[PDB]
DNA sequence: CTCAAGTATCGTAGCCTGGTCATTAC
DNA sequence: GTAAGCTAGTATTGACGATACTTGAG
RNA sequence: AAAGACCAGGC
């Protein structure tokens, strides 16, 4: 290994971190999710899918782990540049398949203005994200953060206390990593411990928005 | 090349005036841009390896050849035949005449008013032209270094008389 | 009401919050008052005397230059005991107004405690004060209230006294403390400084001498009564020194310990009350013995001389006509140099003046008498400079010309003389090339601190700890953070109270050490300023500079356990990204005649097998290019429609000149579309579009990893850009650099960092490796891990320069920066975006 | 005519801490007997019309 | 920054203030290599004494042995001939290589073939008084020319002349 | 039928206090 | 009335941010 | 009056 190099297909490997990646941030997440079908090799992957694997035969993922009605499912996607009617027609076929309450859209190369608008109107709340941001996991870096959200009686039992109106709190936008690593809507608040030497002892509160 | 005159300026350009055309030579006298080539045969020279002499490429270096083989062939793609006689002065009278305040002279008298004051004849003038041509290809293959305006020996220093008569023209 | 500019000078003898104000101000300058019941007589005492100058009753200014009744103005003379305020006019004394006490002498400048110096960063070399004089009453309870020295006698920047012993007492101490004992006729003229009593000798009786006390009985005398305190090297019990430790290095720190003791416990002035005694004991302790330097101590020996040439000539020399040819990042110059200077700062520490006329540790001061005894080091060099790199050329020739007596006898950047003996006429000039370098840096350098000053006190400005404790903004009302400092609440009070301008606060603290920095330009103290600037001036819009695509890259641990493999993994990565074209490997361009025209791009042997190359990997990597490029962008490409290649190892075309004569490679191509009556347009297409983008075509490694060179880091900062991993401290990195063609929009370089790192990703730690830059950091992590890394920076940078800036204002300014939602800069770009996207009034009096 | 000044006899000592900062110290008895004295002409002007 | 006023403080601030040199610049500070000692100072310009305000560098100050030259009003290239100098021929037909080229105030107006004899005797000449003296002479060898000075405005020094320097023995110490 | 972009320009680039002068008549 | 004879007519020390235009193509 | 222009002292 010390100077080792693979000699496999690469896109392969690129669909596996990226599939481990969406089950990790459905698994961390809170949903129940089967457990080594996160945890699996390389190798045993290139057995059971291929080398040059294809997209449509995805994880469609599961539903709640306390709660039964809240399921969602993952889309892949080809490699050239998309257009808004496949994703109208897909979720056609989403909306006609059994029940759900979203779903990620893992992308490729683009995503299309005319799309976000065109994929506003549908009946549940469904995330776009890019399979090259996918890759290395963003919450088992060293340097990341807990990020506990606070349910609504203690936001109310926070908000008791300095009397204020939550926008006049320190705001997270909602287009950050861990939001969306989340999932996280508007209004929420959470909450940050620092460690660090200079930061130590100290304690954040944001409401995204 | 500068004087005192600024009817006495004369530039000679090493660029692409446009794929990936070839880098050639342009002459800008008297705010026209004229090929070298057109001027060396207005100058009086007869054929282009005494032109090329005239130069004195020292050999080798294909980027030079590949200029001055670009340079002919975009000459005789500006005039039809300059190299036949007047062909080459009659395009340098039509080029100098159009342009913004014409010069009160013919072409003749131009050139041995305003082209290279201190020389004599036109031979002489084509040998300098050839001489400038040449210090140009020295310096683009790195051979000869840029002047900086740093180093003194690019200096003149001007006192009481320089600035008086300066002063003194005006009013 | 009145203001009056005058030269200072020094006074030791007088109270701290004294100031001398001559005759000439003092009788032209009035105070106003009011006269009533309590002052009639006093006030009737003055006006009898002529000392009131002017006088009002009701409105009409009836001029006195009578006799008083209840309820009118007086305006009398300046006199002993009045308040004042001075300021040195604020170009960087942004904090420096304090409140002093009047008395009048006959001189002509303003005279003020030595110790004042410091607070206020003045000298006595022409410098100018500002006196202003409060008239109205509730002014002067301001002023007496929150700007007296005893009140602002603990600073507000870092955590430290304003006032320290400085040149000539400190100097006192250090020859106090390497004789310890004193007869009885000094001994008891010290006493007459004291507050206290002199005690009993402690030594009473020997053999040889009489009495004799020691220096801690000195010291002691003033000290207030009943104190008893600890700190680190002290004991102070019953008012006595009981204990003192030995040094040189310890003893400014515990002195000042023994302040803090006493302003921890003891009074209302009674730290002033120390230093108003211990003062003007030293001065004449010291006075009795004079202090000197003398040309002994400027005089290295000629053994040392000669170590420190042989040092020179034996290391620094060889070394620096290798790794100056190399980049910036080998700075084993500077480390060299100053091993060099550590063996010659302690030579020179042997003679007994110089070594109390300095501070030892510091190092700013110690490489200044280097350059005097020994050599003067690097004066030239291209990395960083304002000037360019002709004038480093210019001068290596000019190296040559004038050193005809044996040229290269070391180098032209190298100062290898001292200023006690003097330089060359060419070592004055390289001197003073590096001179006028520092000179204009320092003065047309001063305007990146005057409008980070003005953008930052512009955002800055209405941010106050509130009535209820949380720090927020006045103009919106919105909370900036809950509590300014960590132990803060209602029962303990602490350094910061409500009402505290804590914005304006941390805007000096960050503007004192940018201007402190420039002001000294040097190396270290312009490296911090620049790693200040990148947190200080960050930029919301996308300006996909250099740090932008920027990219470190950390590694795994221990192959099996084996030695030497480690870097193995490093260049397998770095093979794996580095990026080489067919025009590194293409020498010339020869087109034959045998359809009819067929191009040999001719190679070199023997860089093919130094990287590894053949040749059908040449032709693979031609390939595939082409036909995505013919592929991709369809329109006027259509010259590669049946254009063919091959591929050979020898060709031996062998055109007119520089022959190789055998196994010269060559990547043959053709044309077939083109079925041209004519050669001359085949010539153009073949030479002017297609030979073209077969130059630029990559062959080994990947075509948008610009360079990914190899940095051994290992800083001595232990892990520059992490926080928490080991003790370790030696590993390597590679650090990244994209092609600008790639990045688009922010956050591009780590995608494609990672992305092309894929097939050898199972070597390098995933979990450490981040980019460089703080909003790619942003973009990477988040904000909260951006905030961390923004104080983590800020904090070095500020450290650097200054010592001990207090966390509150990094953590205020990092909290302010990160408040609307996303990493902002104090410029136009962030002030403008949350402009967009956006004490008084305090309490109120009254009877009861 | 190329130096304007005196030749003042220097030492380098303390002097009760009156000197700091760059500040200097002098002899009362070298100022008295004319080291460093000066004299100072200064000019006011004004016109008429004729 | 043309014309300034004349300072008497002392006689030294007069002095001074006739000596001074400057660059004029477009905005000030925002300049090259201006503002720093250049290697072709050495023995015409001071590299220690400039000011330090927006002027720093900009503003140079003359040397003690340092001399101004001024225009030659009489006719130099006649005499030019005498040292081994041809004509520049009229048939631009012929090549000329090997020789050096020869150039009066930038003007070509010959070639000479030895050039380590053409320099040699020019400065013997103008060390004998039938040559000017402010006349400058440059031996070009990279370039294969021959560079000769006659304008107003070059800065000039004094030298001693080493192989003409034995000749104060026989001579009288009179000053 | 619009983003980006490749120019095409605009405009500020040290700043503040002192003292001074010399200020087109047509 | 001065426009700064007509004056050049690009034909010589600044150099970046900051705002505004004429392309191809989904 | 108001601006230009210069010089000096600091930052
Ligand atoms: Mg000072
Ligand atoms: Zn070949």
């Amino acid at each position: 290994l010390s100077k080792y190099v693979d000699p496999s297909s690469e896109e392969s490997h690129r669909y596996y971190l990226a599939r481990r990646n969406a089950l990790e941030m459905l698994r961390d997440r809170g949903y129940e999710v089967s457990l080594e079908d996160i945890n699996l090799s390389l190798q045993d992957f290139r057995t059971v899918y291929g080398e040059r694997p294809d997209v449509d035969r995805l994880r469609i993922s599961a539903h709640h782990r306390s709660d039964s009605s809240n399921k969602v499912k993952v889309v892949f996607f080809g490699t050239g540049k998309v257009k808004v009617n496949t994703i109208r027609s897909v979720a056609a076929e989403i909306l006609s398949q059994e029940t759900i309450t979203g779903l990620i859209l893992v992308l490729q190369n683009q995503v299309t203005d005319k799309a976000l608008k065109a994929i506003e109107l549908f009946t549940f709340k469904v995330e776009i994200f890019q399979i090259t941001d996918l890759l290395v996991n963003l919450t088992k870096h060293v340097l990341s953060l807990r990020h506990r959200v606070l349910t609504d009686g203690e936001k109310k039992a926070l908000l008791k206390q300095f009397n204020i109106e939550e926008k006049q709190l320190p705001r997270i936008s909602k287009k950050d990593a861990v939001v969306r690593y989340y999932g996280l809507e508007k209004g929420q608040i959470v909450k940050v411990s620092y460690r660090g030497e200079l930061t130590e002892s100290y304690v954040a509160y944001r409401c995204v928005w | 090349y500068r004087s005192e005159t600024k009817r006495n300026r004369f530039i000679v350009r090493l660029s692409e005036n446009q794929k990936r055309k070839e880098k050639v030579l342009t002459v800008y006298f008297l705010s026209t841009e004229i090929p070298v080539w057109v001027l060396f045969f207005a100058l009086g020279v007869a054929s282009d390896k005494e032109a090329v002499d005239l130069i004195a490429f020292d050999g080798g270096d294909a980027s030079i050849t590949n200029s001055v083989v670009a340079s002919i062939q975009e000459a005789d793609s500006v005039c039809e035949d300059f190299r036949h006689g007047r062909n080459a002065l009659a395009y340098v009278e039509q080029q100098i005449k159009g342009t913004k305040f014409p010069p009160g002279e013919s072409v003749d008298e131009c050139l041995s008013l305003y082209l290279f004051p201190g020389l004599k004849s036109l031979t002489q003038k084509a040998r300098f032209l050839g001489y400038m041509v040449k210090c140009l290809f020295s310096a683009y293959a790195g051979k000869r270094k840029c002047e900086n305006r740093d180093n003194f020996r690019n200096k003149r220093i001007e006192l009481a008389g320089e600035l008086l008569e300066r002063e003194l023209r005006v009013h | 009401g009145f203001s009056s500019r005058s030269v200072i000078t020094g006074d030791a003898f007088r109270n701290v919050n004294e100031v001398g104000i001559p005759m000439e101000i003092a009788h032209r300058i009035t105070f106003e008052e009011r006269v009533s019941v309590h002052n009639i007589g006093y006030l009737q005492e003055l006006v009898d005397n002529k000392m009131c100058l002017s006088y009002t009753q009701g409105s009409t200014t009836y001029s006195l230059r009578t006799v008083l009744k209840p309820g009118q103005i007086v305006h009398r003379r300046v006199m002993d005991g009045d308040v004042v305020f001075i300021n040195r006019p604020p170009t960087t004394h942004k904090h420096s107004l304090q409140a002093l006490r009047v008395y009048v002498h006959e001189d002509n400048t303003v005279k003020i405690n030595p110790l004042m110096c410091g607070p206020l960063s003045a000298d006595f070399d022409g410098d100018c004060v500002h006196l202003f004089y409060p008239q109205s009453l509730t002014a002067k309870a301001e002023v007496l209230e929150l700007f007296s020295v005893d009140k602002q006698l603990r600073s507000s920047h870092t955590g430290q006294l304003i006032l320290q012993l400085g040149l000539d007492s400190l100097l006192s101490l250090r020859v106090m403390m390497e004789q310890v004992f004193l007869d009885k006729a000094s001994a008891q003229q010290l006493a007459m400084y004291g507050s206290r009593s002199l005690p009993s000798p402690a030594v009473v009786k020997s053999s040889k001498s009489g009495p004799a006390w020691t220096f801690f009985q000195i010291l002691q005398l003033a000290f207030p009564e009943r104190l008893s305190c600890r700190g680190d090297g002290f004991i102070v019990g019953g008012s006595d020194l009981l204990s003192f430790d030995f040094g040189v290095d310890a003893l400014a720190s515990i002195i000042n310990g023994i302040v803090t003791g006493i302003m921890v416990e003891k009074g209302p002035k009674e730290a002033l009350a120390f230093f108003d005694s211990l003062q003007p004991l030293l001065m004449e302790h010291l006075d009795p013995q004079g202090f000197s330097l003398s040309l002994e101590d400027l005089s290295m020996s000629r053994e040392d001389m000669g170590v420190i040439h042989n040092l020179i000539v034996r290391e620094i020399s060889p070394m620096v006509s290798r790794l100056r040819l190399s980049y910036e990042d080998e700075l084993q110059l500077e480390n060299s140099i100053q091993k060099v200077k550590e063996v010659a700062a302690n030579f020179m520490l042997k003679s007994y003046s110089m070594r109390n006329l300095i501070d030892i540790k510091s190092n700013s001061a110690i490489n200044k008498l280097v350059q005097q005894i020994g050599f003067l080091g690097l004066q030239l060099s291209d990395k960083k400079k304002l000037y360019t790199k002709t004038l480093v050329e210019d001068m290596a020739q000019f190296y040559k010309k004038k050193y005809v007596s044996t040229s290269s006898s070391g180098d032209f950047g190298i100062v290898k003389g001292c200023f006690f003996h003097g330089l060359d006429p060419y070592e004055e000039m390289a001197h003073s090339v590096a001179a006028r370098e520092v000179i204009v840096r320092s003065s047309r350098g001063l305007a990146e601190p005057g409008t980070l000053f003005k953008n930052l006190m512009a955002v800055l400005r209405d941010i106050v700890i509130t009535n209820d404790g949380t720090v927020r903004n006045t103009c919106s009302n919105s909370i900036v953070q809950f509590k300014y400092e960590l132990s803060s609440d209602n029962e303990n009070q602490g350094l910061f109270e409500a009402g505290d301008p804590v914005g304006v606060l941390a805007a000096t603290a960050m503007s004192n050490p940018a201007y402190k920095a420039v002001l000294d330009s040097s190396p270290n103290s312009n490296s911090s300023w620049e790693l200040m600037k990148e947190v200080l001036l960050c930029k919301v819009n996308f300006q996909n500079t250099t740090n932008d695509r920027r990219v470190i890259l950390y590694l795994n641990e221990c192959r099996c356990g084996k030695k030497y493999c480690q870097e193995n993994s490093a260049y397998t990565v770095r093979n794996k990204l580095k990026k080489v074209s067919l025009k590194d490997t293409a020498v010339e361009f020869l087109v034959e005649y045998r359809i009819c025209l067929h191009g040999h791009i001719h190679l070199n042997k023997t860089l093919l097998e130094g990287w590894n190359i053949s040749m059908q990997d040449i032709l693979q990597r031609c390939e595939d290019a082409i036909n995505s490029l013919v592929q991709k962008k369809k329109k006027k490409a259509e010259d590669f429609k049946k254009m063919n290649l091959s591929v050979s190892e020898c060709c031996s075309f062998r055109g007119p000149g520089s022959s190789k004569d055998s196994d010269m490679p060559c990547l043959m191509f053709s044309s077939y579309n083109a079925t041209d009556p004519d050669l001359e347009r085949t010539l153009d297409v073949l030479c002017n579009t297609i030979y073209p983008v077969l130059l630029e075509t990559v062959i080994k490694g990947d075509p948008r990893i610009a360079s990914a060179n190899i940095i051994w880091n290992s800083p001595e900062t232990t892990t520059w850009i992490r926080s928490l991993h080991a003790s370790r401290r030696g590993e390597w990195v590679l650090d990244v650099t994209v092609e600008k063609s790639d990045v688009k929009q922010s956050g591009d370089a780590w995608r494609v960092v990672i992305d092309s790192c894929l097939s050898v990703l199972h070597l390098i730690d995933t979990k450490r490796s981040i980019p460089y830059s703080i909003k790619q950091v942003q973009e990477l992590l988040g904000l909260s891990c951006a905030f961390e890394q923004a104080v983590q920076r800020l904090s070095a940078s500020v450290r650097k320069v200054s010592k001990g800036v207090l966390k509150e204002h990094i953590i205020l300014v990092a909290n302010n920066m990160t408040c609307s939602g996303d990493m902002l800069g104090f410029n136009y770009g962030g002030y403008k975006a949350l402009t967009r996207s956006l004490t008084g009034s305090q309490f109120e009096l009254l009877w009861n | 005519v190329l130096f304007n000044g005196q030749n003042a006899i220097v030492a380098v000592n303390v002097h009760l801490g009156f000197n700091q900062e760059d500040s200097i110290v002098m002899n009362k008895a070298s100022l008295e007997r004319g080291m460093f004295r000066s004299e100072q002409i200064r000019s006011y002007k004004a016109d008429v019309d004729s | 920054g043309v014309v300034a006023n004349l300072g008497r403080a002392n006689p030294l601030q007069s002095l001074i203030d006739l000596r001074r040199t400057r660059q004029q610049v477009l905005y000030t500070g925002r300049v090259g290599d201006a503002r720093y000692p250049h290697p072709s100072h050495w023995g015409r310009l001071c590299f220690l004494s400039t000011p330090d305000g927006e002027n720093c560098g900009l503003v140079k100050n003359l040397s003690l042995l340092g001399l101004v030259s001024t225009q030659i009003m009489e006719p130099v290239v006649e005499e030019l001939f005498d040292s081994g100098m041809e004509e520049l021929m009229d048939d631009t037909s012929t090549p000329l290589s090997g020789k050096h080229k020869v150039l009066l105030n930038g003007d070509w107006v010959g070639v000479c073939s030895d050039s380590d004899y053409f320099v040699a005797d020019l400065k013997s000449r103008r060390r004998q008084s039938e040559l000017p003296r402010q006349m400058e002479i440059k031996l070009d060898k990279d370039d294969k020319e021959v560079r000769i000075f006659t304008d107003a405005g070059r800065l000039l020094r004094p030298l001693l002349v080493v192989e003409n320097l034995h000749k104060l023995k026989q001579s009288k110490p009179s000053k």
